[PDB]
């Protein structure tokens, strides 16, 4: 505590009440001269002392970029599997190998390492920092076969690292260490600690004031992954320095939404991202994570850079995706941590502008080599639909989509989301407008009324198909009662109401007339979006206050509108109801009545877009 | 097993675990691993000198002299020449080696020459201090030595190294006077156990003998681990006994046969082993007992927050701030259900013995005044009723007034008018007063040195902040500097007897900010999901962030702690409360303001933070 070393990299006397050691090796650091008047041995001292100051990032004092040089922090896997291979020719290659073989998930192999470092270690730096890391990766293999409970390791091997790590206690690893270690490397203690982060915790509240801090914070992060990736510790991967890294990484933005929203009250018109930014919310946030920060704030009005490192990340997430399960490849332990980088990494990269050929990389991964249990259809496509913000889609990418649909057909779905293939072929729709899918209408050509999965299933990408492929799929299906006209509906059988379905719906209104003393909703829902031109359906108007909410709006009695309706309903049956120049007064009127009972959010959302 | 049996191998597993044990470790062990013993150079040089076998068997005065002859008749070199072809060999580390290192011994004192106690140490990648001879003594690298009272071969295969002849041993004390004090000061003061020792060794009875001549009951027993096949004779047990030694037999604890000395050994190490993880808890006394050893010494403070309540159990239970208890590593007896139960029903309470009785009374009291209510499986309705008795949290100035002006009864009112004289602002009067409580005076002169730092750090901000009015003058500016800079208080607690460092180890995090470390990262996740959960629409979070900053505040305001004044402290009450109000004002349009979140809120807001809360 003689002197402050701070973040950015300034001194500033604290304690010590001697001579200014610090001050002077920074005046013959300046001046040549002085350097000059030094003995020989302590020339070169003085270089070997620069050389690290200058390392470390320590310039000058008060008075006068993140870079991490590790192949584990920037995902580069392959060099890490060449790394492992060749041949160790110092002890300091075996440590940092054992922590390429755990951040690889072969964590046998990583306890074999550290053991044989431990072995062949008696500074002793290296043994101390090996004791460490082989106590972690033992927490890591216990902690990971609870989780399983698939067998990723022997119980030969659980029941040896069980016997050798009994009674083990890290608590007294640097007590044991010789009392020269203890004066030298004081600062390696809090690698024993359980917990090591809670004064950077505790200084997170700083983000939180509402009256640099926030520079500060980043840089104090970027020490601490420094520090953990460069000196290959494993304590890296435990849930303390994730979730250490979710708070910083969170409270930052949060506080430099605070600022934009404040100065835009009180100015009327903050956070940069970078490479080092996306990949640590990528390697530590989980989907939910990232969630919260979209929602709390807006990460579109943050400006990416770097976009091009960022572009390559992605593309390297892709290719250990594809080179995971492509081949058989599979290494659980891995897999298990990998895999939720990768969902991240690709939820983020809706925010980073990508070339058309890293673009068409990550979306082949994307759709076809990411695991469904991971990621299902629906969460695929959600994924898809994001990657399309940035940039709009390409011809590429609309090939690949087509490519996957084709693979969706032969294969005919499991969605939590509740998207489906359909969803895919609406989107390609949506920037191509044109697009024809060459083999799908080619298994069109080839289907049969035996193999009603395939209709049933590609009836929903309709648009997809060629006119002959459309003729021949409309062939299977009937229209003859009203359920199979609703049953097509839904499906997509029949875009333009024909007068005999008109006929069908007055029939079917006409019963249930009859029958007075569900779908007669959509049926008013329709005739006020001018699908069905009948101009008949006043005669079926009392029973449900929807339906002659919808047919007629003039004479309707919105003493009997539900608010609840406006939630069901979709953004151009909204838009259509905004733009009507009636029923527009009583839904705003009702709709502010809500609100001001209650602030709910789907409702103000519905009352602010569109008007209604 | 026997009772006295289970005693001892509480103590050895007791001093395992302070620290404290240390292992003599004898020829058995080396035996186990088929190392030459020392009868075949007697047959060797026998042989030589001799130049045919002994008819009969070797008497314990041959063994020393038969190489003393050798070494006269025959010289050094000869005997170097045999001691280097018997004894320059590779032989594996035994089981025993690592059951003995398993148990973590401060250090290992070995009467063995050869190396297998250090390949074993070198194995298990721990690193002892060797000493094998004088010179090592003070070159030693560590705290932690393997002795080797005896030398080694590290120098060389001579005789010169080692105490193997009768001359050897008759110029011992005069050869190695540095390393046989060392030896009788790790066993004065350490936990001692003997393993592979015949109690006829040579070693043992000379170790007697140096006991008999200290003053009686200043030493401890030291602890006899006995393999020989046939089981002790209670004569022999009871001499040795009265001569200083308490025996652990191998014989008696288990059956086998007379050649199965890794049998033996393994029975007694592994019993030591698994002894470990044991607490020795049967009946229902024993259970009182171990709570109460465990929970005594936190009855100096006045309140405990309930996640501090993990550490002092050891992680055995989990104490939610709700009051319910959970199990998380407690593999042997519950303890804690045990407890409740007891409580729950008077019937078996009221089968306790008088002092048991009186103990369960006091830990019945502390867990009812801590919000301690029973296991999560039993849980029923709980409310969340807080009550902070402080006068500086209500803001009683004039009651802390009048009772700094009375006279102080004890050292307790001593630390509590030294709190309120913080808290009033007479930074100066607090300092001098925490001052003489840590003359007077540990778990109140531990926490008089946290307080006083904490007034030392608060006098020097605010004198900064004027200079940068004149309410300290230079001169008391100047003692406290020259007081405190010299102290640290990272190793405070470290500079704490070792006793309250095992009984207040939940103390040791009100040194640094890593008491408030679990309550933030709670918070923070907590924010977040309490966000989420708002944003959607969908035990509650809200109420485990109230009861965490309910705790902290009862903990942190009734043991009269100047943490109370934090900046850091500060934000964490003032983040949870502004969480507590937003959901509140969720919850509404589907919580409400007591005293206490009123008092919150004046203390610890800024007018921006409630004006911000206002806008939201």
């Amino acid at each position: 505590y003689d002197y402050h070393f701070e973040v950015n990299g300034t001194v500033v006397r604290h304690k010590n009440k001697g001579f200014g050691y610090m001050e002077r090796f920074f005046e013959l650091k300046e001046s040549c001269d002085e350097r000059s008047k030094l003995s020989k041995k302590q020339y070169e001292r003085f270089n070997a002392l620069f050389n690290f100051f200058e390392k470390n990032g320590v310039i000058c004092m008060a008075k006068d970029s993140i870079e991490i040089n590790s192949l584990a922090y920037h995902g580069k896997y392959d060099v890490m599997k060449k790394f492992i291979e060749e041949q160790s020719v110092s002890i300091e290659d075996d440590y940092k190998k054992a922590f390429f073989l755990a951040c690889l998930g072969r964590w046998e192999e990583s306890y074999d390492l550290y053991s044989n470092i431990i072995l062949n270690s008696i500074n002793g730096c290296v043994y101390y920092l090996s004791q460490i890391n082989r106590y972690r990766i033992y927490q890591s293999i216990t902690q990971a076969v609870t989780q399983f409970n698939y067998k990723p390791f022997t119980d030969e091997f659980l029941a040896r690292i069980e016997r050798e790590m009994t009674n083990f206690n890290i608590d007294d690893l640097f007590n044991g260490m010789p009392f020269e270690f203890q004066k030298k490397y004081k600062i390696l203690e809090f690698l024993s600690d359980n917990q090591f982060l809670y004064d950077d915790t505790v200084k997170l509240f700083e983000l939180t004031n509402k009256v640099s801090s926030d520079i500060v914070v980043l840089l104090r992060l970027y020490d601490n992954l420094r520090f953990l990736y460069e000196n290959c510790l494993w304590s890296v991967s435990f849930h303390e320095f994730h979730q250490y890294i979710r708070n910083s990484m969170s409270l930052l933005i949060e506080k430099a939404e605070y600022e934009r929203t404040r100065d835009i009250d009180e100015l009327g018109f903050g956070f940069f991202m970078e490479y080092y930014d996306f990949v640590n919310i990528s390697r530590h946030f989980k989907i939910d994570d990232i969630k919260n920060l979209e929602r709390s704030c807006s990460i579109d009005k943050i400006r990416f850079g770097e976009q091009e490192k960022i572009e390559e990340y992605l593309v390297g997430i892709a290719e250990e995706i594809t080179k995971q399960f492509s081949a058989n490849g599979m290494n659980v332990v891995f897999y298990t941590q990998f895999i939720s980088e990768a969902k991240a990494a690709l939820y983020f990269a809706k925010y980073v502008k990508l070339s058309e050929e890293g673009l068409g990389k990550i979306v082949k991964a994307l759709l076809f080599y990411f695991p469904e249990r991971d990621l299902d259809i629906g969460k695929r496509y959600v994924w898809l639909e994001r990657l399309t913000k940035c940039n709009e889609l390409p011809k590429s990418i609309i090939s690949i989509i087509d490519d996957f649909l084709v693979l969706q057909a032969e294969k005919h779905e499991v969605s939590s989301n509740g998207l489906y293939s359909r969803d895919y072929g609406a989107l390609i729709k949506h920037f191509e407008k044109n697009f024809i899918s060459k083999r799908l209408s080619e298994i069109t050509l080839c289907l049969t009324q035996d193999k009603q999965k395939q209709i049933d299933f590609l009836f929903k990408l309709l648009p997809l198909l060629s006119t002959n492929a459309k003729s021949h799929l409309l062939s299977f299906k009937s229209v003859e009662n009203i359920n199979d006209l609703m049953n097509g509906i839904r499906i997509g059988l029949i875009d333009e109401f024909t007068p005999e379905h008109e006929e069908l719906i007055i029939e079917y209104l006409e019963t249930r007339k009859v029958n007075y003393i569900d779908y007669m909703s959509t049926f008013g829902i329709w005739y006020f979006l001018e699908e069905i031109n009948n101009s008949k359906m006043e005669e079926f108007i009392g029973m449900d206050d929807q339906y002659d909410f919808f047919v007629d709006p003039e004479n309707f009695d919105y003493k009997k509108f539900i608010p609840s309706w406006l939630k069901n309903y979709n953004d151009k049956l909204l838009g259509k109801i905004a733009g009507n120049k009636h029923m527009k007064h009583h839904v705003i009127e009702v709709l502010k009545e809500r609100v001001k009972n209650s602030n709910d959010k789907r409702y103000l959302e519905i009352l602010m877009n569109y008007f209604i | 097993l026997d009772n006295n049996v289970v005693e001892c191998i509480k103590e050895i597993t007791e001093s395992s675990r302070n620290g404290k044990l240390v292992f003599f470790v004898g020829a058995g062990v080396s035996t186990l691993s088929d190392y030459p013993q020392w009868w075949r150079l007697v047959d060797k040089y026998h042989e030589e000198l001799y130049g045919s076998p002994k008819k009969g068997n070797y008497s314990s005065d041959e063994y020393l002299r038969i190489p003393q002859i050798f070494y006269n008749v025959k010289g050094e070199m000869a005997f170097d020449g045999i001691l280097k072809d018997f004894f320059q060999v590779d032989k594996p580390t035994n089981p025993i080696h690592d059951k003995i290192l398993a148990m973590n011994p401060a250090h290992v004192i070995t009467t063995n020459y050869d190396n297998l106690i250090d390949t074993a140490c070198w194995k298990r990648g721990k690193y002892f201090s060797v000493i094998s001879a004088e010179e090592d003594v003070a070159n030693a690298t560590s705290s932690r030595y393997l002795l080797k009272v005896h030398g080694d071969f590290r120098k060389g295969f001579k005789g010169e190294n080692v105490v193997l002849k009768e001359d050897d041993y008759l110029n011992y004390d005069q050869n190695y006077p540095l390393i046989s004090n060392l030896m009788k000061t790790i066993i004065a003061t350490h936990t001692i156990v003997f393993i592979g020792y015949g109690l006829g060794d040579y070693n043992i009875n000379m170790l007697l003998n140096w006991v008999r001549k200290l003053q009686k009951d200043s030493f401890h027993k030291p602890f006899f681990i006995r393999t020989d096949p046939s089981p002790i004779e209670n004569e022999t047990l009871i001499y040795y006994e009265n001569k200083g030694l308490r025996i652990i037999d191998a014989a008696s604890l288990i059956d086998s046969n007379e050649y199965d000395y890794l049998e033996r050994y393994s029975a007694v190490m592994d019993l030591l082993i698994e002894s470990q993880e044991n607490k020795f808890i049967t009946k229902d006394d024993e259970v009182i007992d171990y709570i109460y050893g465990k929970i005594s010494p936190l009855f100096a403070l006045q309140y405990i927050r309930k996640i501090d309540l993990k550490h002092v159990f050891e992680y055995d239970y989990h104490f939610e701030v709700n009051g319910t208890v959970v199990r998380h590593k407690n593999k042997g007896f519950g303890y804690m259900e045990r407890f409740f139960e007891l409580k729950e029903s008077c019937d078996e309470r009221s089968k306790l013995s008088k002092k048991q009785y009186e103990r369960f009374n006091a830990l019945f009291n502390f867990f009812e005044k801590n919000g301690v209510i029973c296991m999560a499986k039993d849980a029923g309705t709980l409310n969340t009723s807080i009550e902070i008795n402080s006068l500086a949290y209500h803001g009683k100035y004039d009651v802390m007034k009048k009772f700094i002006e009375e006279q102080s009864v004890s050292i307790e009112d001593d630390y509590k008018k030294a709190f309120f004289l913080a808290c009033l602002g007479r930074w100066e009067e607090s300092y001098d007063l925490y001052s003489n409580i840590i003359l007077n005076s540990g778990c109140v002169y531990y926490l008089s040195q946290i307080n006083r730092y904490r007034i030392y750090q608060s006098i020097t901000q605010a004198v900064t902040q004027f200079n940068g009015y004149k309410p300290f003058t230079d001169e008391f500016l100047a003692r406290i500097e020259r007081e405190m800079t010299n102290f640290n208080i990272d190793d405070l607690f470290n500079g704490m007897p070792f006793e309250f460092q095992k009984k207040y180890k939940i103390l040791e995090f009100l040194s640094d900010n890593q008491f408030l470390y679990d309550d933030t990262v709670k918070l923070f996740e907590l924010t977040n999901k309490v966000r989420s959960e708002m944003s959607e629409g969908s035990m509650s979070s809200d109420i485990v962030v109230l009861l965490r900053l309910y705790d902290n505040l009862r903990f942190l305001y009734e043991n009269c702690l100047w943490s109370v004044s934090f900046h850091e402290f500060h934000q964490y009450i003032r983040n949870s409360m502004s969480l507590l109000i937003e959901k509140a004002e969720y919850e509404r349009t589907r919580f409400f303001m007591e005293y206490y979140d009123f008092v919150n809120i004046s203390r610890h807001f800024k007018i921006d933070d409630i004006k911000n809360l206002e806008r939201s």
